[PDB]
C-alpha cells in the first residue's frame, strides 16, 4: 500500500552491557539472536485425535554477545568473571536499535532491555593461531531472565502479565 | 519546551529535581493542520490579524472577552495540542454620519483624509439633492472611492461615509453650516466587516486548513449568514488558496430541526464542495450550545496526526471531547433524507459517545461528494504551493533546467504523498502523473514569467455504507451453497456484470 | 524503408533526485536498464521437457558515469549520505531525445527508476600522474520501481490495473 | 557553456603520512577511491520484488604506485614496520589541482584517507634483465575512514547531524 | 568511539609449558579458547512461571595445544607422556599476548596462566600420509584447574577465590 521506511540491518543495533554496579562502556559488534520462547506440552480435548500444544515454562535462551579482544579489556574480563560471586549481581543488556550509516547512529525508540542475567560463559580468546589473521574475539554468554523496554518514544517489548 | 530550562538559574554545581510540569507538543508545518476562526473581540489587539493561539488562557489574556471562547476551548479540548489555532479579529470600520441641515446657497466643501471636495449650493436645492451630490461627488473622485464607500443613511438628508479600510485611519471634516458632522462606529462588527475580513486578511502563504465563524454562524440571521457563506465559498475555491470551509447552522432557535438545515443548506452552494455543512450545536460541560465547528476541526486535526490525513473527520472512533450532548436528537429518516443533501449530521450515540456521523460536502459533483477527497486534493494543491514559492523568482538561463528541476520535485513532492497514504492505487503510476517539461512551456508566455504544470491525481475514498448479504443455510449444505454463490459472485464482479440492475430501497 | 529513425546509444539525459534535493547535474553514462526475472524449474510429469517458470522480480544495479567536474564535491556529500535517512531514496530520470548539438528533441515521457539506494560512490575511478582520461565519477544505484509518467507516450507501464 | 574543464586523471597530488613520520615523496599512481555499501536482500511481503537494504561500510583497498628511485630505502623501512605498532596508522593525502607541468592549481581541500594498514609492500614489481620499463613501487593500503578538511570545498563530508 | 589501540589477533599470542619441574624452551603454534565455564541449573520462584538459571560447579575446559613436530620434540613428547605418572607433577600453561609484527613482539601486561593442567592426550603424529604435503602436527590435550597472571603490568585474569 506504501513503501515509507527501510528495514533494520543486521547491523543497525548497538549493545552495551551493565555488570553489576559497574556501568561498562565498552561496545559489542555481535549478539546472538533474542526470543521469548514457550515450552509446549500436548493434550487433547478427548473429542478428536488432533496433537494440540500447550504454552508454558516461558525461557529467555542464551545470549551470545561478541567483540574484538582490546587492550582495556582487562576489566572486561574481570568484572565478567567475577559478577556471578555476588549473589545480588547480576548483568543487563542494553540494545539500542538505530540507523546508522558510519558514525552516525539515529536511534529511535527505546532500548531493549535483557534484565537479571548471568553469566555463564567467558572466553577472552577465541582461537590462538600464528598464521592465522583474524581478529581475537572476546566471547561472553548470558541467561536473562527478562525482557523490557526503556526510553525513547517507542516501547520495542512489554509483557502483560500484570494489569 | 519547559522542563529544560530549570537548571538555568542555579550557579552550584549539583543533582537536582524539578518534579516535571506539562510540555507543549511541537506542530509541524503540514500544510492541513490548521484552523482559522474568524472572530469578534472589543479588545481590538489584532485587528484583521490571524494570530497563532497557543490555548484558552492565551487567548483570554489576549482578546479578553469574547463570543468565540466557547469555540476556542472546543478546539483545543478536541485537538489535544496537536494542530494549530489562528484566531482573526474582525475590525469594525470607522463611519462618519453627516447631516445636511438645509439647503443653503453657497460654496461649503467636505474633507476626508486630506482630499477636499468642493460643493456648491444655488437655489431650487433640497437637502436630499445635496446628499446625493455629495456622495456622487466622493464616490466618483478617483482617489476616495478605495478609501472609503459613501452611502445614504435613514434619511435622505444624511450621508453615511464607512471606512473601505478599516485598520488605515480615516479622517472626515466639513467646510459649511448646512453640513453637521458625527463619528461613529459600530460597537459591533457586522456582516459587510466580516465580509471583507474573510476576504483581504488571508495570505496564501498562510497554512492551509480549516476556516470556520462560528460566532458569525450563530449571531447573525439567514441573509447575512448566506453572505458570510458566500464568502467563505469564495476564499476556499479561490485558484491561491484552496482550503475547506466548516459551516454551521443558525440559532437552534431558528433551525429548530432538521428540515430547516436541510433548506438553508439547500441555499448555500459549494460547486466544487470546498464548504461542508454540519448542524447540531454541542453543549458543551458548561451547558452552552456552541457551533459545531470549532469542535469538529480540533477533531479532524487530531485525527490527521493519529488516523491519517486522508481521513475525514468523522467516526465513532474519533468522538468529540469536552461535550456532552447535542441540542437536538436527529433520527435515522431525517438523517437519510439529509446526509445525500450534504447536511452532516452530529449524533449522540450509546457507548460511543457524541459522533460526527456524516462526511459529505455541499457540492452536487459526485466525484467530490466527501470531504476527505476535497481535503486530499487541498493538501495536494497546497503541497505543491509551497514547494514552488521556493521555485518563484528564479532565473530561467539557457538550459532551462528549472522546468525539469521544478518536474523533479513535483516528483518527489508526490511521492511523499503517496507515502502517505493519499492515493488509491498500489504504485505511483496508479497514484499520479506530472507534466511540466519544456514541451508545454510557451516562450510567449515565459516572456511574461508563466509557467504551467499538468498534474493527474486519483484520491483515496472512504467506506460510507457497508452492506452485508449473508444466507441462512440448511445443515450440510453449506459448503456447496457456498461454493455456487462463490463462483457465481467472483464472476459477475469479474466480468463486470454485478452493477446491471436496479438499485432497490 | 525505415520512415523513423533509431534511438542511438547517445540519445538519452540523466538527471537524479538525492532526497529532497534535485540535482542540476548531467550523467553521460548510464548501464543496462531492466527488469528480469529469476527463474526455477519444473515439469508437469507429463514429459521429461524442463520447464521454466518466472518469480521473484528484480531490477538490476545501476551504474551511473561522469565527467568528475568541480561544483561535484556537493554530489559526492548528497550521495554518501542519502542512504543514511531511511525516508530518502534516489530517483534516476532518463529522458530519451533526439540531439545534434545541444539541440535534444524530446518525445514521450521519461524513465524513472523510483526508489534506488545507493551501492558505490566513486569519485575517482583512478589516479595515473602522466595519465591522459579524463577522472570518471561512478554511482552504483539499485532500482526498486521503474515507471514514465512525464510525457506522451508512457513505454514503461506496468500491468497494474 | 563549457568552462571550468573536469579534472583529469593525472590531476591529483598524492602523498603519504607513516606513523609519526611525514613522508616528502609523491606517488604517480593510486587506484579507486571508493564508499562501498556491502547489501542485504529483503521483501515486504506484498510483492515479489528484491529489495537492497544498505549496510556494512568498507573503503576497499587502494593501491598506490610510483618509481622505485634512490632515496626510496627509507620509505621501504617505514612502510614495513607501520603495522609493527599498532597504534602507527598511515594517512593518504590526496589533493586534487589543476596541473599543467610543474604549475599547480589547487582548489579546495585534500581527501584524506585515515587509519589506514599496509597490507602489501612490492618494492620491485618484476626484473628483466633485458626490459626497459621503470621499476614501480606498489603499496596497498585498507583505509578506514575518508575526510578532507583542508582548502575550501570540502570534497567528503559523513552526516555527523 | 575513536579507535586508538587497534586490537589483538589470533596470532598474537605466545604460549608455552611448564612440565612439572622442567622447564620447556618449545613454543606452540596453536591453542583453543580459554574460557571459565559456569554449569547451570533451573529454578523457579514460585510467585511466577519464568525458568531461571542458575549458575554452579565451575569448570575451565579442555585446551588443545598443537605445534609443528620437529626434531628435538622427543624430549617433549617424554614429559608430557611421563608427567602424569607423579601425583606431584603438573602441566602450567603460559600465554603472553603481544602485537609481533615478525620476530619484533612488544608484550603488554602479564601472561595468562592455565595452573595445574592434566595431560588428557598427546599425539605427536596427527596422521600419515606419503603423498601428503602438511607439516606434520604434534597436539596435546591439557585440563587446568585454575588460571591467573602475574609477570606484568595488566593482571587481566584476576579471580576473587584462590589463596
Amino acid at each position: 500500500m506504501a513503501v515509507s521506511k527501510r528495514p533494520f540491518s543486521i547491523n543497525s543495533f548497538a549493545v552495551n552491557l551493565n555488570i553489576g554496579n559497574f556501568v561498562d562502556a565498552r561496545y559489542w559488534s555481535k549478539c546472538s539472536k533474542i526470543e521469548k520462547t514457550y515450552n509446549t506440552g500436548e493434550y487433547s480435548d478427548g473429542q478428536s485425535n488432533i496433537i494440540y500444544t500447550l504454552p508454558g515454562a516461558i525461557k529467555y535462551p542464551e545470549v551470545v554477545l561478541s567483540k574484538a579482544f582490546s587492550p582495556g579489556d582487562e576489566e572486561l574480563i574481570n568484572r565478567l568473571i567475577a559478577v556471578n560471586s555476588d549473589p545480588i549481581a547480576w548483568v543487563t543488556v542494553f540494545i539500542q536499535p538505530m540507523y546508522r550509516d558510519g558514525y552516525y547512529n539515529v536511534p529511535q525508540g527505546g532500548k531493549i532491555i535483557l534484565e537479571f542475567c548471568t553469566v555463564a560463559r567467558a572466553t577472552p580468546i577465541n582461537e590462538i593461531d600464528t598464521i592465522g589473521s583474524n581478529a581475537a574475539m572476546f566471547e561472553c554468554a548470558l541467561n536473562p531472565s527478562r525482557i523490557r523496554s526503556d526510553g525513547g518514544n517507542i516501547n520495542w517489548w512489554s509483557e502483560p502479565a500484570a494489569q | 519546551m519547559t522542563n529544560f530550562l530549570n537548571g538555568v538559574n542555579i550557579g552550584t554545581p549539583g543533582a537536582y529535581a524539578f518534579y516535571q510540569t506539562t510540555q507543549s507538543r511541537p506542530i509541524n508545518v503540514e500544510p492541513f493542520r490548521t484552523c482559522y476562526m474568524v472572530g469578534f473581540a472589543s479588545n481590538g489587539v489584532n485587528k484583521n490579524v490571524p494570530t497563532r493561539i497557543s490555548n484558552l488562557t492565551d487567548f483570554t489574556n489576549v482578546y479578553g472577552t469574547s463570543a468565540s471562547t466557547n469555540s476556542v476551548d472546543l478546539f483545543f479540548k478536541n485537538s489535544q495540542g496537536f494542530g494549530n489555532l489562528y484566531f482573526v479579529n474582525v475590525a469594525i470600520p470607522t463611519r462618519y454620519q453627516i447631516v445636511v441641515t438645509a439647503a443653503t446657497a453657497g460654496s461649503y466643501s467636505v474633507t476626508v483624509n486630506g482630499v477636499t471636495k468642493a460643493i456648491t449650493v444655488v437655489g431650487g436645492a433640497t437637502t436630499t439633492t445635496i446628499a446625493a451630490d455629495v456622495i456622487s461627488a466622493i464616490n466618483n473622485d478617483t482617489v476616495l472611492n478605495k478609501e472609503v464607500l459613501a452611502t445614504v443613511g435613514g434619511t435622505s438628508s444624511t450621508v453615511v461615509i464607512t471606512s473601505k479600510k478599516p485598520t488605515n485611519t480615516t479622517t472626515a471634516a466639513v467646510t459649511g453650516v448646512i453640513f453637521t458632522l458625527t463619528t461613529t462606529t459600530g460597537t459591533s462588527p457586522s456582516v459587510a466587516d466580516y465580509v471583507y475580513t474573510i476576504n483581504n486578511t488571508f495570505d496564501p502563504a498562510l497554512e492551509a486548513g480549516f476556516v470556520i465563524a462560528p460566532e458569525a454562524f450563530s449571531t447573525f440571521t439567514k441573509s447575512d449568514r448566506l453572505s458570510i457563506q458566500v464568502a467563505l465559498e469564495n476564499l476556499c475555491s479561490a485558484y491561491r488558496y484552496q482550503w475547506a470551509a466548516l459551516i454551521d447552522s443558525g440559532a437552534m432557535s431558528e433551525i429548530s430541526n432538521t428540515d430547516r438545515a436541510i433548506a438553508e443548506a439547500a441555499t448555500y452552494n459549494s460547486v466544487q464542495g470546498h464548504c461542508s455543512y454540519y448542524y447540531p450545536y454541542l453543549i458543551n460541560l458548561d451547558d452552552q450550545q456552541v457551533p459545531p465547528s470549532a469542535a469538529v476541526a480540533g477533531m479532524a486535526l487530531y485525527r490527521f496526526v493519529i488516523d491519517g490525513f486522508a481521513e475525514p473527520p468523522a467516526g465513532v472512533n474519533f468522538p468529540l471531547k469536552g461535550v456532552k450532548n447535542v441540542a437536538y436528537k436527529v433520527t435515522w429518516e431525517e438523517q437519510n433524507v439529509a446526509n445525500p443533501e450534504g447536511v452532516n449530521c452530529i449524533l449522540n450515540k450509546e457507548n460511543y459517545g457524541i459522533v460526527v456521523w456524516g462526511a459529505r460536502t455541499l457540492s452536487a459533483d459526485p466525484n467530490i461528494v466527501f470531504i476527505s477527497t476535497r481535503i486530499i486534493l487541498n493538501i495536494v494543491i497546497n503541497t505543491l504551493n509551497r514547494g514552488y514559492d521556493f521555485d518563484i523568482f528564479n532565473s530561467v538561463g539557457g538550459t532551462a533546467t528549472v522546468l525539469d528541476n521544478i518536474q523533479r520535485k513535483t516528483n518527489t513532492l508526490l511521492t511523499t504523498l503517496y507515502q502517505a497514504g493519499l492515493f488509491y492505487g498500489q504504485t505511483t503510476s496508479e497514484a499520479f502523473s506530472v507534466l511540466g517539461d519544456a514541451s508545454v512551456q510557451v516562450p510567449s508566455l515565459l516572456q511574461q514569467g508563466l509557467v504551467n504544470m499538468f498534474i493527474w491525481v486519483v484520491p483515496s475514498t472512504i467506506i460510507e455504507r457497508l452492506i452485508i448479504n449473508i444466507k441462512q443455510t440448511a445443515i450440510g449444505d453449506l459448503e456447496a451453497t457456498v461454493a455456487l454463490d462463490t463462483a457465481a459472485l467472483q464472476s459477475s464482479v469479474e466480468e463486470g456484470t454485478a452493477t446491471e440492475g436496479t438499485a432497490p430501497v
